[PDB]
């Protein structure tokens, strides 16, 4: 086996030489420890055969940080490779230049990098320009030696407009590194070239051509209407990251852009034909588009408010597809389509999916808080849920009318009578908990909420700590309300909650309510039963200085995680 | 007595299953999946003894194949290990060089050894020839 | 033939627009 | 910006890695198999996984999933367009996307993914150009990627110019159970299979509404498509300027243009379908197909799926036009013909019994989806003006094209 | 293969 | 007439797990329209593929009555499949196995000695609060017969009322009672734990 | 296609036909059920279950699927409905008291969509005794005469003498088989 595969790499036979390398590659692919002949196949490394140097270079790769001792017997067949006529082999060899994981590698490879950054290829510049950079993620230091970033730069403004967009993506990278000490930011000049170079650019250089305006910033009206303008075209490209770079730069460019202008009221108009079509992509790049959606929802919601029918989840629309679209529906709920949400959520609410349910109701729940239009048709929604008989839909809508009592109990005393009888039973504590405060708090349109709370009592002391602060909380109000039938029961509370309840706070909550009864039962009225303010419900929306920051980053992972840059990498 | 015992490959796959305590199909298929976890994330020097649930989750396979059993912390850890020996020599006397491949086809017999031998997780057969001779009587039956 | 819709013959350009 | 794009198996297995960056260590593709499962077990599996600081970026493909692990905030929309690119070349190359390919071509396979990104940026993304520099039965690279035309190969000669066109239309329907259609999108797709002599530069012309109003003619039939997205060839300063769709077309089948834009029509098959499901008795299925359509397009191959229960056995099926066959795997009765003429009323009457033990758990309401395809057909009514085929050398071209109408997200919701 | 080994060996 | 080698080479070759789904379905289809038609000829077989499709994890709910009708039945093999599934698929929140209390009476008293020991299994896999209750008599008058093979099967039986009612063990009192002389294994072993239990 | 196999099992008798036996317990349908499979007054336990039992008489096996009267086996009944082509009640006319719940009992199986093809089978059994009722008063008070749609047919039997268990096996071979 290894002593075979080794005596026939030393063998003089091309056939059984290639033969070898074939077998090399394989047992490397299947899982085989191949770094052991990594020695042997160095002798076996300058062959005319093209098929066995992209092999050999390949191995040498794969087995240069695991043997760097014995890659320093490369370094002379790279630099003879790094001269051969065949455009292809050079650019082999400059690859697997970059491609090596040595120290004392690349520093004899710096001759090799400059000779061939002057390539008259444009897949040779390309190439020199991938292992210049490569150089400088390996060693910043030797790459600014070897004065790499003036070559780079002067690639921009040159002809092979693909090897001028790799040139330019290898600045940028190198850049981002950069500690923004000497950036290679340029004049309006060389983004007029970018420009126009942009037209010819293949499907590749068009995303490198387009981050580098993503870090300009415009300082005049006219340069940002010229940007917007000539990003315009880049809108109508088959390409899905292209599109959403461009929608990316045309929003960065309307944070400049001036409103009285009506350019961006055509911007904003030839975005939403682009959210359409971006809507309508592969599941996995669905998920992207949803979240650069929601990343620019919050700074200019007006783009997308007709955008609306396409933010139905499909059928066959995953489940991440789904709860992005739910967010999406969420997040551009208007009046104007309060009805469709409604329906939506209904049909979302029959699904097979216990996630997907909860997701729906409580996307039902917010759209019926944040609009008070539809307050009546939210109860209703949750009516029907509670109706339905499911545990799940059961609890989601004792939830969302708990929610929606302590934002909007005014109208709320229509629904007491219906909740009074909803297959209490349920132990969720989510559910349960809401329960108990609606009764405490809507105490009024129930003749038998002592009754109902009698139930809960018997194991008020095991309960919960949550839930038995809020029966205790119902237990108060009752009595404060209506203390002729429930005197016997406050007391109970009192005693099981203050003899038999060993929690710091619900003992401290006890004592506190036992000295308030005893001090002042009628002071209790307006300490306890008070008229609480308007709740502050939580705004979903970011802050201003994350979603400014948002807007630049766009297409990156950390638009999909919705977190800083700076804030998910390692 | 034996709560439950499921022959389970290495895989993953599940070759046996008796259950001696009435369970939810879903609680079932939950705690399935979790022997299955903790005996394929468990080394070969654990001991073969698991503590899950309060439960003796002993697991002991001779081949590729592993057995799982489920009893009560009220008997020795070894009575386990030696009715699951007995019933695999039991089981290999009554097919003949019982594999893999072998167990999935013969299922039904594998079933009906298993209720001949041990009902309701005790002990039902001491003897080793007694059921062997008992098994063959009854499938001679037709 | 062909299932789908026959294929037919396409113009150059508008020759109503000049 | 992935450090390492990957093919794995059904099995965890990685069928062919290469990485590209080397800041990401291989064995982190063990660890995906395990987070893959347990988010799959739990509801929140995601294409893009998140191994710690390193992001392992996954697709679900054919037979594996491409797992491209990346380590900093580096594009996603340019991964996912990589992930894409790749794909598409691996199929042009190999018929076959499973694991007996990615094991026989090993060797080819190898020197494609090193020449088509390097350093993480991708490079070379052209099918015909990878294949005209990299064989699995070499020469210098192809001036074509080099230059500006990296969409149309030069030099290629043909004994005759024929380009075959095809006006694919999706008719997309989203009806819920109350009857009213909620989602009605047609989608447009003019895909042309291009096989003539030398590099011509495409003129498209149609009869689009923007067009007919620049041009003062916005008063005949006029297709005013929402979303219009161009090809790689086609240069979009053209039409951003005065709409003039000219680029070099491509060697073979390719897509120029794709239109997309809502529809106001009634759809084309208008399906009312009657559960008559017996409380653990019977099942009935009145389903009433009419045909929206002319009557003068026929929708060939209309297969109206109608899913049934899923413990439903026994069925009988009562129908006039078209056979219907229950197909235990998918779970649903589709009412397949063969040739549906416009207009035609088809009327079906299921019956089936169920079994007196009642599921455990619900299954859901599936939509009711049909796969009806009516050829020759042009529901938006947008015809093409004229194709401008310009050739240096000066040549007789004689392109054709083809108009098909199908279903596409058809969906009608179950009651 | 592993599984038509014996389960004991005997 | 499927047989279970042939379903289970079937489901071997199946590799993706929808495939694999996908036939399991279709035979389940399969399995239920031989139900529907009252099948009694290649019962074994299809009660065979059913209890496959339940241990791969597949839906088995419209596979109960076809049980309960093949365990009243006169067949051996087709007494066999009907109590294996319900070992299997019949459990006491299953709430199928009522019915099956007329069927194990009457093979309690089954002169067959494969099919009485089968019954008496099955019931102490599946001890009920209730089947114990109408069965608890029958396991009693089995605990003072002389079969050594039925012996062991009584005090089974006998051990598994009692934990799942415990206050039938009253009845047992004097049925164990002069039970310490077998010479069998079996017996004895029955006995001692018998003992143990009360 | 052929018809001759057909033809040939139907020269000789090919027709067996089908029956349920349901009714209210201490009914008679469990002894019912016996004297038509062996003929004899043999006792037996309550059927906690279900009996099944086949009878052939005139070419035909009429089989009859017991079933108890007891609350645990009265909604058992459901299982032996399915692929069930006809239906016997079996009527207490010595039991006032369990009169009316036998009514309910056929009321609600006869209420059901799926047991819609099989014609209604009501048996007077404990003919035995001064208070059985005759065939008329036991169809007036249970409405078997207003139930349309049906074949319902009153005949009397009695378990210990076995008369009436002809007729009444005649009358159901007549309205499930309608030929010569
Ligand atoms: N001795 C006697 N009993 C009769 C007569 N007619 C009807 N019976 C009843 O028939 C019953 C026979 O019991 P079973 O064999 O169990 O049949 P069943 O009446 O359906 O009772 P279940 O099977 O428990 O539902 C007796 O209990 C009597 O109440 C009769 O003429 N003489
Ligand atoms: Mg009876």
């Amino acid at each position: 086996e290894i002593f075979e595969l080794k005596a026939e790499l030393n063998s003089d036979k091309k056939e059984k030489k290639k033969e070898a390398v074939k077998k090399v590659i394989a047992s490397m692919t299947v899982g085989k420890d191949v770094s052991a002949l990594f020695p042997d196949v160095v002798n076996c490394m300058q062959t005319d055969n093209l098929e066995l140097k992209k092999l050999v270079y390949l191995y040498l790769m794969n087995y240069a940080k695991s043997q760097p001792d014995m890659a320093i017997m490369a370094v002379n067949t790279f630099v003879k490779d790094c001269e051969d006529p065949n455009p292809l082999i050079r650019a082999l060899a400059v690859r697997t230049m970059g491609c090596i994981r040595v120290d004392k590698i690349t520093e004899y490879l710096c001759e090799p990098l400059r000779k061939c950054l002057k390539d008259e290829d444009p897949y040779v510049r390309k190439t020199a320009a991938v292992c210049v950079a490569k150089l400088h993620d390996i060693n910043a230091q030797l790459v600014e030696d070897q004065g790499f970033l003036d070559t780079l730069k002067d690639l921009i403004s040159d002809s092979n407009p693909m090897v001028v967009a790799n040139a330019v993506a290898a600045l940028s990278e190198i850049a981002e590194s950069h500690p923004s000490s000497n950036l290679l930011d340029l004049n309006p000049q060389s983004i007029n070239k970018l420009l126009t170079a942009l037209n010819e650019c293949t499907e590749w250089g068009q995303i490198f051509i387009l981050d580098c305006l993503a870090n300009y910033m415009p300082k005049d009206d006219r340069e940002a209407q010229s940007i917007c303008e000539r990003v315009t075209p880049r809108l109508s490209h088959a390409n899905s990251a292209v599109v959403l770079s461009a929608v990316k730069v045309l929003m960065k460019f309307m944070e400049m852009l001036s409103k009285d202008l009506d350019y961006y009221g055509t911007l904003l108009k030839k975005l939403a034909p682009p959210l359409v079509t971006l809507l309508s992509a592969e599941p996995e790049l669905q998920y992207v588009a949803l979240r650069n959606i929601n990343l620019i929802v919050q700074k200019r919601p007006e783009i997308l408010k007709h955008e609306m029918k396409v933010f139905f989840v499909k059928y066959n629309d995953p489940i991440y597809v789904k709860l992005e679209k739910l967010d999406i529906m969420i997040r551009l709920a208007s009046q104007a389509n309060i009805a469709q949400v409604l329906a939506e959520l209904r049909e979302y609410a029959t699904e097979v999916d216990v996630d997907f349910v909860r997701k729906a109701v409580r996307a039902i729940g917010r759209c019926a808080i944040k609009v008070e239009q539809s307050a009546e048709r939210c109860v209703s929604t949750l009516l029907d849920l509670i109706q339905t008989k499911v545990n799940y839909v059961v609890q989601e809508a004792i939830v969302v009318i708990k929610d929606i009592f302590r934002k909007y109990p005014n109208k709320y005393e229509s629904v007491i009578a219906t909740l009074c009888e909803n297959l209490d039973s349920l132990d969720e504590p989510e559910a349960r908990a809401a329960m108990i405060w609606i009764v405490g708090e809507y105490a009024e349109r129930i003749d038998n909420a002592d009754e109902l709370l009698e139930s809960f009592l018997e194991g008020f002391h095991d309960k919960s700590t949550q839930v038995q602060l809020q029966l205790l909380t119902a237990i108060v109000k009752l009595f404060l309300k209506k203390p002729t039938e429930t005197q016997e029961l406050v007391q109970q509370v009192l005693s099981l909650a203050t003899q038999d309840s060993d929690n710091p706070d619900l003992r401290d909550r006890g004592y506190i309510y036992w000295r308030l009864l005893s001090t002042d039962p009628v002071a209790a009225k307006e300490v306890v039963l008070a008229e609480k303010p308007l709740i502050s419900e939580e705004t979903d929306l970011i802050e201003p200085t994350l979603l400014d920051e948002l807007i630049c980053y766009i297409g990156t992972l950390a638009s999909v995680y919705h977190k800083p840059p700076s804030a998910f990498v390692e | 007595m034996i709560h439950f015992i499921l022959l389970f490959s290495r895989q993953g796959k599940l070759r046996l299953q008796k259950w001696y305590i009435t369970l939810p199909d879903k609680e079932r298929k939950k705690i399935t999946r979790e022997i299955v976890q903790i005996i394929l994330s468990r080394g070969h020097r654990t001991s073969s003894f698991v503590d899950w649930k309060e439960l003796k989750l002993v697991y002991k396979r001779y081949a590729s194949l592993y057995f799982c059993c489920a009893i009560e912390n009220q008997d020795n850890e070894l009575l386990t290990l030696e009715i699951v020996h007995r019933y695999v020599e039991l089981l290999d006397k009554y097919f003949g060089n019982v594999c893999e491949l072998d167990i999935i086809f013969n299922f039904e017999k594998a079933y009906f050894i298993l209720d001949e031998f041990i009902i309701g997780g005790e002990i039902q057969e001491t003897s080793k020839k007694i059921a062997v001779k008992a098994i063959e009587d009854s499938d001679m039956l037709q | 033939d062909r299932k789908g819709g026959s294929y037919s013959q396409a113009a150059g350009s508008d020759s109503a627009q000049s | 910006s992935a450090s390492a794009v990957y093919v794995l198996d059904l099995k965890g297995k990685v069928l062919i890695c290469r990485n590209y960056r080397g800041d990401v260590d291989m064995s982190e593709v063990e660890h995906f198999m395990p987070i893959l499962m347990e988010k799959e077990e739990e509801g929140m599996l995601s294409p893009i996984l998140a191994h710690g600081g390193v992001r392992f970026m996954w697709i679900k493909h054919n037979n594996l999933y491409l797992v491209a692990t990346s380590k900093k905030n580096a594009c996603v929309s340019l991964v996912f367009s990589f992930l894409y690119k790749v794909v598409q070349v691996f199929s042009e190359y190999f018929k076959e996307l499973e694991e007996e390919s990615i094991r026989d071509n090993f060797v080819i396979i190898y020197e494609l993914l090193d020449e088509l990104m390097d350093f993480g940026y991708p490079q070379t993304t052209d099918s015909k150009i990878l294949q005209e520099y990299i064989t699995q039965e070499a020469p210098r690279p192809p001036a074509t990627v080099t230059n500006a035309v990296s969409w149309r190969s030069e030099g290629i000669k043909y004994r005759k110019n024929e380009v075959f066109l095809d006006v694919i239309e999706a008719v997309n329907l989203l009806v819920s159970a109350n009857g009213n259609v909620l989602r009605s999108e047609i989608v447009g797709s003019i895909k042309m299979r291009v096989f003539l002599s030398g590099m011509p530069e495409l003129r498209l012309g149609l009869n689009d509404k923007v067009l007919f109003d620049n041009t003062g003619r916005g008063k005949s039939k006029s297709v005013e498509l929402e979303d219009v997205k161009f090809h790689q060839c086609v240069r979009l300063s053209r039409f951003e300027n005065d709409r003039t769709i000219s680029f070099i077309p491509p060697d073979g089948e390719f897509e120029l243009m794709s239109y997309r834009l809502n529809t106001h029509v009634k759809p084309l098959i208008w399906i009312e379908s009657v559960i008559e499901k017996h409380s653990h008795s019977r099942i009935e299925y009145m389903v009433k197909a009419k045909s929206q359509f002319k009557r003068r397009s026929t929708a060939n191959n209309v297969e109206i799926h109608i899913p049934v229960p899923n413990d439903a056995d026994s069925p009988k099926f009562k129908t006039t036009v078209g056979s219907v066959k229950w197909v235990p795997e998918n779970s649903e009765i589709v009412w397949s013909v063969k040739s549906f003429p416009g207009g035609k009323e088809y009327l079906m009457r299921a019956h089936f019994g169920l079994p007196s033990v009642e599921a455990e758990d619900k299954e859901g309401k599936p939509p009711i989806s049909v796969k009806f395809e009516i050829p020759y057909f042009t529901t938006s009514g947008i015809q093409v003006r004229y194709l401008k085929i310009i050739e240096k050398s000066g040549y007789q071209a004689l392109p054709w094209v083809r108009y098909i109408t199908q279903n596409g997200d058809y969906q009608l919701r179950t009651q | 293969k592993g599984e038509n080994t014996s389960l004991l060996h005997p | 007439p499927i047989r279970l080698r042939e379903l289970i080479r079937t489901i071997r070759t199946a590799r993706t797990q929808a495939e694999e789904r996908e036939m399991i379905q279709k035979e389940c289809a399969a399995i239920r329209s031989s139900f529907r038609e009252e099948d009694n000829t290649y019962r074994c077989r299809n009660v065979a593929k059913l209890l496959y499709m339940h241990m791969l994890g597949y839906p088995a709910h419209f596979g109960q009555l076809e049980c309960l009708k093949l365990i009243a039945s006169q067949k051996f093999t087709d007494k066999r499949i009907g109590y294996l599934g319900a070992m299997l698929l019949l459990d006491e929140r299953q709430d199928v196995h009522l019915l099956m209390t007329n069927c194990i009476k009457n093979d309690l008293n089954h002169s067959t000695q494969f099919v009485q020991g089968l019954a008496l299994c099955t019931l102490g896999c599946m001890g009920s609060s209730e089947m114990c209750r109408d069965l608890a008599g029958e396991v009693e008058k089995l605990l003072k017969t002389s079969n050594s093979y039925l012996r062991k099967k009584a005090a089974l039986c006998a051990v598994h009322v009692i934990r799942k009612v415990p206050e039938l063990m009253e009845m047992f009192l004097p049925a164990t009672k002069n039970l310490l002389n077998e010479k069998n294994h079996g017996v004895l072993h029955t006995s001692v734990v018998l003992l143990t239990e009360m | 296609g052929n018809i001759f196999a057909n033809l040939f099992k139907g020269l000789f008798g090919k027709k067996e036909m089908r029956i349920l036996m349901v009714g209210l317990d201490a009914a008679g349908k469990t002894t019912i059920l016996y004297k038509l499979k062996l003929g004899e007054i043999v006792t037996t336990i309550p059927t906690i279950g279900f009996n099944v039992e086949t009878v052939e008489y005139k070419n035909i096996s009429f089989t009859v699927w017991d079933v108890g009267g007891q609350d645990k086996i009265r909604p058992l009944w459901r299982h032996y409905f399915q692929n069930t082509q006809g239906l016997i009640f079996v009527v207490d006319s010595n039991d006032r008291e369990r009169v009316n719940e036998a009514r309910e009992e056929l009321m609600r199986m006869l209420a059901e969509d799926e047991l819609r093809d099989a014609v209604l089978l009501v048996f007077a059994n404990k003919q035995d005794l001064p208070n059985a009722m005759n065939a008329a008063e036991i169809t007036d008070k249970l409405g078997l005469h207003s139930l349309r749609h049906r074949n319902w047919y009153i005949q009397a039997t009695c378990a210990t003498s076995g008369d009436g268990l002809y007729e009444g096996l005649d009358w159901l071979s007549n309205q499930l088989r309608n030929q010569k």
